[PDB]
């Protein structure tokens, strides 16, 4: 086997992937790993198996830096997962992360802010950020969803959304949406004297529609935009992206149809690989994960994947999922999202698993609060910041939730008709 | 209930919980000298308080992410010390919002910002009790 | 006569009737309920309460339709229960304007919006016999 | 006949026309129905007589959706009515309706913003809008246009519109006009804290001289301006209108020439299709009927042509000139604008016939109260008001409008001096 080489030492500039793969019985490993990475030749220098698992291994590819498109997500999934997963000589493929060598990751521009950038934006320092879905989904007008974003705001939520399919239709025009929310932002802005924002929908069907809407976000003042990455595009984020940094506007990233290709474990590319080319083309936030109940899916692998979109330096860590070392070079880091039914008493341990750099979501809408949208957004706000400050005391969240969140009922009325 | 709109102002972190007391506030600042931070004051009267869009009239092109009153003004080993400038800025400055910043002296990035003071002579903010009515 | 331009306010719809008593307000909640629709009341201050340009200084290209203090605050079954809850905000808010609005809830499009209260502190406002001079 | 067919079922995507006409003498009505039809060919599937008149038939023709260039009223009309009334069989014909099937509205943009989207940016709620044509029509110099403008708008006018034939003359060029009407807009909305508006004409020689009118238009911020579409031609006409789309800006429609073309009941074009391709070129308002004494012409038919073109559905009602039914599939309404002579005692009429989703213009200029300009505006109001909470408490206006108006007069010194 020319491609199958044991003895190799991955380069300083490799780019490094992590297949899982399954193949057709009477296929030998090494055959099915020679096949996935056939000087410019893509090479298998390591395969383990499985322990526990039927007939799996894990095969290392190492691919050369002159291969791809320097600044380029779109190549680089074109080049590593564009016609592998056809191969009939393997059951199930699924690729499991990647190695982005430093050579590589200075090619790109990165998120347009990152987290620090942001917290210094928006004056927002100790704490985790707080945000809510503007529900009903789709129906509302441009002005009543103004009206429900000034309601959420002003409660003391940080940031409001837009649903992930409003993006312009003949019930909501994008334009108008735009100006009610800007008028709601301004108004809940100079209520409470805190800087407020609303992830307004760029997501559209041409990149000209696009930058258009980022356009008008910039002449309105507003501070934040949302973009669905995975459905619009790599190249089209990546207009995004650098559009936002030339103009001082925040990004926020929602991943519509990720699960189309991360939800099951045999076949397809693991959320880890799809938030490192988000971080790469560009993202100050990403929603990372979902909170029914409580935080769905395994917490070392969520850990891993926030750790690898947040820190600048992840170790090999193969208990988290992590299965190479990313050197990030001092790209800006980006703010996990975790959206869903973000209930009061469960505040406590979301944030002993995040800190304080992400956003939560309410993407229920709240509406829970019998006294209204305002008063909900204050008991969140106020659970939060007790979590928080039981937290910076010493206090064990994990153990001692309930009685926090009591403590802080006792004196809130908003949180105590919340706490029902 | 109803969320007052009227003279209800905060002040990011830890303003929607009851004022801190001493205590309080020196376990704050223990928890961010014990991170290997350096806390410091800031204080601004309610003139230059809250955010507001005073100097966007200068601007062209944009003025996406800028906010005015940001910056306050700077007024560092414990929590007693903390402590001592705070009453120290507050007899000084009796109408002035007192804010404990954090700042990590490696990343050089502030990573801490919480108000522990509120001018009683200044009525533009509420208490926990009078949020609703 | 002259029609007065000192302290002469107005608020659209039925605001330059007389001020409504509480039957006239009921009937016209009734008249709301009737159609099918929702209502509910906003109130606002006298600072929030009339159109302002005061944002219109952070935007560029144009600033057509856009008008500060068209939102108010939110504070739904029949007359009687919206006559309560407009004393109710009277009593929590006596210095604010209070506005019966109506909203579709098929087409989720707000379909009424009318002025039920002056405070009586503010005299931004002139009365059916003082509007002329 | 290879062009009457009258077995034929009309498809769901087919543009129905339904033509009055009367054939000459000796011309039987299947072959005059067969010229005017005469894959891609139109037929007559539909020939019924007109019961009460001379040798007069409704031929239903049906046209193919691929012989349409998408958005274009232009072309529409092209194909239609291009050379067809110029037959010699025909002694009259006169177009009475038009189908637009779904797949073809798509296409179509409509009106800038529609009712409900001015009504929200107008936050005015539950009534007519209210008018004013500045008088007199010509001679009046930009600052005096402006005074009469500041003068109507403050009595509680919500709008003023430019003269028809005002565009730009030697008395009063179209900048200078801008400029005053936008002070006195602005001096009208801070004296009486409502929004103001005035129709500014954009109708120009040239669509680049109307582009810069609207340009002009939108850099002083105001509400809305005017078109003359059946002069300006319907290309001008969706050019302004995607231009107000994209600028935020109201489209006030006038229909000048239009009795050149919708007057004759034997030959023409009857104005609902003129009004169905306004809607569809776009307009937020249309200029739709004369109050000469009363509102002129049969209320059936008005109200055929209104709810045409306000509702979203209108059902086949032949009593009320609805010879298709017509589904706009969520295209933005737009206002009927009723204009002449608006008598203090005839607005509890026109309310009932209208509601409040129409605008009431006095285009006479008022004048007519002794006090002046605004007092007059005033009493305008108060009258509208009294009527529309008149309506709300179940009163019948056809009924006890005088009732009403004596009883609005009994307390509004402003409306005594009108109602004498």
């Amino acid at each position: 086997l020319t491609y199958y080489t044991p003895d190799y030492q991955p380069k300083d500039t490799d780019i490094l992937a992590a297949f899982r793969m399954t193949p057709q019985p009477g296929v030998p490993p090494e055959e099915a790993g020679a096949a996935v990475a056939a000087r410019y030749k893509g090479r298998c220098y390591d395969i383990e198996p499985v322990p526990g698992e039927e007939n799996q291994y894990i095969a290392y590819i190492a691919y050369p830096l002159d291969l791809f498109e320097e600044g380029s997500v779109t190549n680089l999934f074109t080049s590593i997962v564009g016609n592998v997963f056809g191969f009939k000589a393997l059951r199930a493929l699924r690729l499991e992360d990647l190695r982005i060598p430093p050579a590589y990751v200075k090619t790109f521009q990165g998120p347009p802010h990152g987290i620090q950038v942001e917290r210094d934006k928006l004056n927002k320092y100790g704490r985790g950020l707080l945000g809510c879905t503007i529900k009903p989904k789709l129906g509302l007008s441009a002005k009543n969803y103004g009206r429900a974003v000034y309601e959420c705001l002003r409660g003391g939520l940080d940031f409001t959304k837009d649903d992930e399919n409003v993006n312009s239709q003949p019930f909501m025009r994008w334009r108008d949406r735009f100006l009610f929310v800007a008028e709601a932002i301004y108004k809940s802005q100079a209520e409470t004297g805190e800087i407020k924002g609303h992830y307004l929908n760029a997501t559209a069907a041409t990149a000209e529609e696009m930058l258009k809407r980022a356009e008008c976000a910039k002449d309105l003042g507003v501070p934040i935009i949302m973009h669905d990455y995975l459905t619009g595009g790599f190249t089209a984020n990546t207009s995004l992206a650098h559009y936002c940094r030339d103009n001082g506007l925040l990004l926020h990233i929602h991943r519509a149809m990720h699960a189309v290709i991360d939800r099951q474990r045999n076949h397809g590319i693991h959320f880890r690989v799809l938030a490192k080319a988000l971080r790469l083309s560009g993202g100050d936030h990403l929603h990372s994960g979902t909170v029914v109940g409580k935080l769905e899916g395994e917490r070392e692998v969520t850990l891993g994947f926030v750790d690898l979109m947040r820190d600048d330096y992840i170790e090999k860590d193969r208990s988290r999922g992590i299965y190479f070392t990313q050197d990030w070079v001092s790209l800006p880091g980006t703010m996990p999202v975790a959206s869903g039914g973000i209930h009061v008493w469960h505040m406590p341990a979301l944030v002993e698993i995040f800190g304080d750099d992400a956003c939560l979501q309410f993407g229920g809408g709240t509406l829970g609060h019998p006294w209204g949208n305002a008063p909900g957004a204050a008991a969140n706000r106020v659970a939060l910041e007790a979590c928080t400050q039981a937290r910076n005391e010493g206090r064990d969240l994990a153990r001692e939730g309930g009685d926090v969140i009591r403590a802080a009922c006792k004196w809130s009325p908003e949180l105590a008709a919340a706490c029902e | 209930q109803v969320w007052t709109p009227l003279n209800n102002k905060f002040f990011e972190t830890f303003s929607y919980l009851p004022p801190m007391t001493d205590a309080e506030i020196s376990r704050q600042v223990d928890y961010i000298v014990s991170n290997g931070w350096t806390p410091c004051l800031e204080f601004a009267g309610a003139e230059s308080a809250y955010t507001s869009n005073e100097n966007c009239v200068r601007m062209q092109n944009t003025t996406c992410l800028y906010y005015d009153n940001r910056y306050w003004t700077m007024w560092c080993t414990d929590g007693g010390q903390v402590l001592r400038e705070v009453q120290a800025c507050r007899r000084a400055f009796p109408d002035a919002y007192i804010r404990v910043v954090g700042f990590d002296p490696v990343r050089q990035v502030q990573v801490s910002g919480f108000l522990v003071n509120r001018p009683a002579s200044v009525r533009d903010y509420q208490g926990p009790s009078t949020r609703s009515v």
